[PDB]
């Protein structure tokens, strides 16, 4: 699915 | 915020679990380590934790 990119 | 293609690897850093993932539509050079709290993809995670 999705994810936060740092 | 960004679509995840797959989880390539896992590690523990600073007592924090991290996943090395690749983002769909982006080159492998863009792969980055993200702490588990940054992910919203239990399917890939649950699937990765079973491939061991």
């Amino acid at each position: 699915q999705t994810a936060r990119k740092s | 915020e960004y679509a995840v293609e797959k989880i390539i690897d896992r590690r523990v850093r600073k007592g924090m679990v991290e996943y090395y993932l690749k983002w769909k539509g982006y080159p492998e050079t863009e792969n980055t380590w993200e702490p588990e709290n940054n992910l919203d993809c239990q399917d890939l995670i649950q699937q990765y934790e079973a491939s061991r």
